[PDB]
RNA sequence: GCUCGCCGGAAGACCAAGGGUUCCUGUCCAACGUUAAUCGGGGCAGGGUGAGUCGACCCCUAAGGCGAGGCCGAAAGGCGUAGUCGAUGGGAAACAGGUUAAUAUUCCUGUACUUGGUGUUACUGCGAAGGGGGGACGGAGAAGGCUAUGUUGGCCGGGCGACGGUUGUCCCGGUUUAAGCGUGUAGGCUGGUUUUCCAGGCAAAUCCGGAAAAUCAAGGCUGAGGCGUGAUGACGAGGCACUACGGUGCUGAAGCAACAAAUGCCCUGCUUCCAGGAAAAGCCUCUAAGCAUCAGGUAACAUCAAAUCGUACCCCAAACCGACACAGGUGGUCAGGUAGAGAAUACCAAGGCGCUUGAGAGAACUCGGGUGAAGGAACUAGGCAAAAUGGUGCCGUAACUUCGGGAGAAGGCACGCUGAUAUGUAGGUGAGGUCCCUCGCGGAUGGAGCUGAAAUCAGUCGAAGAUACCAGCUGGCUGCAACUGUUUAUUAAAAACACAGCACUGUGCAAACACGAAAGUGGACGUAUACGGUGUGACGCCUGCCCGGUGCCGGAAGGUUAAUU
RNA sequence: AGGACCGAACCGACUAAUGUUGAAAAAUUAGCGGAUGACUUGUGGCUGGGGGUGAAAGGCCAAUCAAACCGGGAGAUAGCU
């Protein structure tokens, strides 16, 4: 559910807001949390390695289930459930021996249904197989890099990978990037979209909306000094000069990929 | 106004202590220098 | 058991003050001073062997000493222990 | 000592931090104290800090620190595993009265509570470094039940008034009591019990999770406050006998109800929202190795233990941070009366103070204020400053608008006291009495007593009734920035910065990028609906032409071209 | 409901006057802004000098900042006074 804030007030002018009934309105599940406090994009070293970053709400670690190895003891779904540390809804299901997980809800996945890993699960989204038992031409999401690994490719609300061809021991995957992309065909795949594709169509309305979720300002380069931006400097707005970041690599165009190392699975780029 | 100098004992004493001193080498070298001038009192730790 | 040679060395000296006046007569309490580590079990147990009385409580308290300047010299005295020692009802020390 | 004045959400009281004897007593007045000093936070001397329950220490962890081995690095060293530290957080237990010149939840009196070690008895499956439950957690809002507390009445004791009245519907004062134990309430959550089974909880489990049936329909957990006991005790206004005038001591009445009522408690509750809200131990439970009539567990009684350290005093300040006995700064708790929406404000209580130079005079001028004829911005860079407006209820309110606003637009009327309605109304609170039952801190009825707005009418005083304190000036046109925010600590608060929104661009995850000779770490326990960089800056309508120059992206025929040979 | 409204505590600092060998090496008085939030505050911790940190003023990093403080090279050099 999309639903625009009524303007009572200059900060709920522009609040566009995700609202979804189906999402459990209790406590998540205690044992399958852990705690993490915040970096402030800090390192080991103390340092602000990533900038923009620091404060906003509190939030507790759900433990995901990326994996899917449970293979041939069926599932049922208890509930949705709103997640703090993903843009995806998750989904506590219940095993049949009495295992509980969670596990990234796929479109349509709701209360009641069904859900079974393993070579001979049936094709329903939901479930998860090697991409050996999964036609050409399937939507997939959670997918492995390698086998055994943990679903890394499109876990984010509203994404899905398109499987293109299979030959060989190897699938070739589009990633919504639009990269084509060669992985093994054991590696692991989930039937069906990740869910929660109206997450796009939110609308913070206000900085304080930013802030609450742990990003701070962003400061311009040409609105500082030159001693600490390329782009400082000038007598009113003056820039003359090729964008650069604050380190004085170009930054409209120049290509920064460096790894030979995994060139040879890339089919094409992104373009 | 609000000056510079807020003391705090747990704070002096991690920040300046004689423990504080002796965690480093070159806290160690501050000891050896204040030793070798005679310095009555050598850390803030009293 | 605390040795013989402890209970010999912990007592000091009987405090000489009002206020222990006033405590031996209305509380039956002596006033002593003890050694700095001289624990309430340690007084105890001297005060009964070596004055032959029935104690049943000891109070004790760590004095510090003052600061005193002598002749523009910067002193000070040293810390001591003080006991408040209950003779239980009927002794009589 | 008697008056006067000042603070009283503090200028009173208690703490933490910080200080360290400044605390109390005697004595002294050189120096110190912005003057004097007989006084002092000054000199000198003596005295003073009493704990199983308060805190530390202790058990347990957060951020973070250190870190055996380890990985890395010319050396020095960096990071990090197992671990081990680290409160600002979790974890056993005490209250009231009395007492010193100076301590007291520590001493004394009374009445309690916690944990541990032993000893005996009786029953008996005990046991972890492991499994599980629990501890255990957000913001906002609403209502009910309470209590602290206050007011009035009743009750007790005392009074009969320096000037007209004051035996009464008069005046003054008191009317207090804890923890614990018993009860299990207003209320909150949750269906129980019993069989059998199981791809789960690293092994196991009767424990937790799941599955299938029977049976019953009330069980369990939590819970302020009240009541009873504690307590025939203590305290108590006042009386009495001495005084060192400070006080010593004896006795000591009544000690009830109603009403109002928190920001405190029930409540870590309930409702709701999105930004989705510590950890670990104590604690309960389950077993494994193991022991196996032993040990150990449980229940009762006895008895012993609970150490050490802190404890004076200041603590919005003359004792801390400011070189000062400095108009500065400094976290938490307590929270009376009248009026008031109020922790504003005024006047007061408890309590605390008059700020460590005074005495005169009554010039100019300076500072802070009061009032002002006639005029009313003529002043000035500029209405700077000042003057003015100011409350509640009701009526009434334009352009424009993103339909929310604009708006308290503007403007206007009423406003005190007395009586009546109504010997106190509508409402709120609620006793006695009566009726019922699964019988009590129960249900229903009944409404005495108490408390008590708003309105209308009539009358009445003053120049003036939101009378003091307190408490919006309003309107028109226009530049800039959408807006709330941020900034040059100490001459700039803005049109500057940020901002939600927009766009370009990079990035396929051992991501790009950043901190690091490195190992690693952040990004992120994220995965292109993501993350970084750059510019623009809500929203509406839009965003034209140029790739010659510079940059970037892509291409590789040809020219040129390094080490090398 | 709200980076909603009026307004104390609390956080700030727009104007004016005073003060300027100050009561004060940045305050006082009267007015002024925010006041449930991008709020404010206590305790403890982390980031170190061509480094940090910065809603960006070359601001801040112990009354010191277009390169802190302390010690050292060091009696730097000074065609200048
Ligand atoms: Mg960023
Ligand atoms: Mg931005
Ligand atoms: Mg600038
Ligand atoms: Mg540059
Ligand atoms: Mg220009
Ligand atoms: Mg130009
Ligand atoms: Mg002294
Ligand atoms: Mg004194
Ligand atoms: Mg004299
Ligand atoms: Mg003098
Ligand atoms: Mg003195
Ligand atoms: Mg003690
Ligand atoms: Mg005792
Ligand atoms: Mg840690
Ligand atoms: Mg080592
Ligand atoms: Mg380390
Ligand atoms: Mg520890
Ligand atoms: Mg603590
Ligand atoms: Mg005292
Ligand atoms: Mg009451
Ligand atoms: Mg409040
Ligand atoms: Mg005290
Ligand atoms: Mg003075
Ligand atoms: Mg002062
Ligand atoms: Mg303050
Ligand atoms: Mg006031
Ligand atoms: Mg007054
Ligand atoms: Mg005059
Ligand atoms: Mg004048
Ligand atoms: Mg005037
Ligand atoms: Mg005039
Ligand atoms: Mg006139
Ligand atoms: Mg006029
Ligand atoms: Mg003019
Ligand atoms: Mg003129
Ligand atoms: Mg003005
Ligand atoms: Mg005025
Ligand atoms: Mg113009
Ligand atoms: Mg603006
Ligand atoms: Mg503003
Ligand atoms: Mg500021
Ligand atoms: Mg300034
Ligand atoms: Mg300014
Ligand atoms: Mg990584
Ligand atoms: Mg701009
Ligand atoms: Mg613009
Ligand atoms: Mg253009
Ligand atoms: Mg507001
Ligand atoms: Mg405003
Ligand atoms: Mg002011
Ligand atoms: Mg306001
Ligand atoms: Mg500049
Ligand atoms: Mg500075
Ligand atoms: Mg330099
Ligand atoms: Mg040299
Ligand atoms: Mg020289
Ligand atoms: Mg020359």
């Amino acid at each position: 559910a999309v639903v625009k804030c009524k303007p009572t007030s200059p900060g709920r002018r522009h609040v566009v807001k995700v609202v979804n009934p189906e999402l459990h309105k209790g406590k998540p599940f205690a044992p399958l949390l852990e705690k993490n406090s915040k970096s402030g994009g800090r390192n080991n070293n103390g340092r602000i390695t990533t900038r923009h970053i620091g404060g906003g709400h509190k939030q507790a670690y759900r433990i995901v289930d990326f994996k899917r190895n449970k293979d041939g003891i069926p599932a049922v779904v208890e509930r949705l459930e709103y997640d703090p540390n993903r843009s995806a809804n998750i989904a506590l299901v219940l095993y049949k021996d009495g295992e509980r997980r969670y596990i990234l809800a796929p479109k349509g996945l709701k209360a009641g249904d069904q859900i079974q890993s393993g070579v001979d699960a049936a094709i329903k989204p939901g479930n998860t197989l090697p991409m050996r038992n999964i036609p050409v031409g399937s939507t997939v999401h959670n997918v492995e890099m390698k086998p055994g690994k943990g679903g890394q490719l499109a876990r984010s609300a509203g994404t899905y990978v398109q499987i293109v061809a299979r030959d060989g021991a190897y699938v070739t995957l589009r990633l919504r990037s639009g990269e084509m992309r060669k992985v093994e065909a054991d590696c692991r795949a989930t039937l069906g979209e990740v869910g929660n594709a109206e997450h796009m169509l939110r609308v913070l309305g206000k900085a304080g909306a930013a802030r609450w979720r742990g990003v701070r300002p962003t400061v311009r380069g040409t609105a500082m000094n030159p001693v600490d931006h390329p782009h400082g400097g000038g007598e009113g707005r003056n820039f003359g000069k090729h964008p650069v970041t604050p380190w004085g690599v170009q930054t409209k165009g120049k290509k920064t990929r460096s790894n030979k190392r995994t060139d040879k699975f890339i089919v094409r780029r992104r373009s | 106004m609000k000056r510079t100098f807020q003391p705090s004992v747990l704070k002096r004493n991690r920040s300046h202590g004689f423990r504080a001193r002796m965690a480093t080498k070159n806290g160690r070298q501050v000891l050896a220098r204040r030793r070798a001038k005679g310095r009555a009192r050598l850390t803030v730790s009293k | 058991m605390i040795r013989e040679e402890r209970l010999l060395k912990v007592l000091r000296a009987p405090h000489v003050s009002e206020k222990a006046s006033t405590a031996m007569e209305k509380s039956n309490t002596i006033v002593l001073k003890v050694a700095k580590d001289a624990t309430k079990a340690e007084i105890k147990a001297a005060v009964q062997k070596l004055f032959e009385v029935e104690v049943e409580v000891v109070n004790t308290l760590v004095v510090k000493g003052k600061v005193k300047r002598h002749g523009q010299r910067i002193g000070r005295r040293s810390d001591w222990k003080k006991a408040y020692v209950t003779l239980k009802e009927g002794q009589n020390l």
